[PDB]
């Protein structure tokens, strides 16, 4: 038997959802489409310094667009990614109904909060108005699906949680598809510097 | 230690085919994709 999790990759439509999960080039190849509820598994493994954790990544076919998803999805969900488009603050707005949503399922699984698309140089949620997660106590993290920026932070900091080991550590990346965009390494300093000064500010 | 040194599946679950979810033993069918076990 192999160690794995479901987790549930949720967000507003466009957010970048698909993108993000695509880029783990084995979880692609080996997706699994799961007719009856529209969703594509794939999985993602990752290579600890204690073995192999592989997270089952269950990604939309877009339904979340029409309205929330069925029970069905977020049954048996051992933990999750909350995405939301740094570009598109409406969708920053509804990170509190997908938590909602996650919760009244799962209960308190492990979640990760994202804001993808930071490649963008016009960003509209900036690091000082990222506040949910420290109001629920989740972990953020600034990503960019198609440069492969911090593609590996949500996973680690999952893991560290599901395992209960927070020495856990990637021994190697996995196999990702060629960033497709740069992400100016001085902008991700710069980025990286706004939200350790955002995180010393206090909550409005 | 390693994961799989201390890790086994509950007594009687499975593993779905079509979704992966882990199931019960009594379980016909699968509780998150409703397909049935294998
Ligand atoms: N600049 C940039 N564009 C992205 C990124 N991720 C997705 N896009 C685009 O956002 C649109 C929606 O992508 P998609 O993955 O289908 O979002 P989903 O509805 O949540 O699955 C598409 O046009 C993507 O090409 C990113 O990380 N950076
Ligand atoms: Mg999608
Ligand atoms: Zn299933």
């Amino acid at each position: 038997p192999q160690v794995q999790f479901k987790l549930v990759l949720v967000g507003d439509g466009g957010t970048g959802k698909t993108t993000f999960v695509k880029r783990h080039l084995t979880g692609e190849s080996e997706k699994k489409y799961v007719a009856t509820l529209g969703v594509e598994v794939h999985p993602l493994v990752f290579h600890t310094n204690r073995g192999p954790i592989k997270f089952n990544v269950w990604d939309t076919a877009g339904q979340e667009k029409f309205g929330g998803l069925r029970d069905g999805y977020y049954i048996q969900a051992q933990c999750a990614i909350i995405m939301f488009d740094v570009t598109s603050r409406v969708t920053y707005k509804n990170v509190p109904n997908w938590h909602r949503d996650l919760v009244r399922v799962c209960e308190n699984i492990p979640i990760v909060l994202c804001g993808n698309k930071v490649d963008i140089k016009d960003r509209k949620v900036k690091a000082k108005s990222i506040v949910f997660h420290r109001k629920k106590n989740l972990q953020y993290y600034d990503i960019s699906a198609k440069s492969n920026y911090n593609f590996e932070k949500p996973f680690l900091w999952l893991a560290r949680k599901l395992i209960g080991d927070p020495n856990l550590e990637f021994v190697a990346m996995p196999a990702l598809a060629p960033p497709e965009v740069v992400m100016d390494p001085a902008l991700a300093a710069q980025y990286e510097h706004d939200l350790e000064v955002a995180q010393t500010t206090a909550l409005p | 230690s390693g994961f799989g040194d201390k890790f086994k599946r509950p007594v009687g679950s499975w593993e779905c085919p079509v979704c992966c979810v882990s199931n019960k033993a009594e379980d016909s069918r699968c509780v998150s994709c409703t397909s049935e076990k294998p």
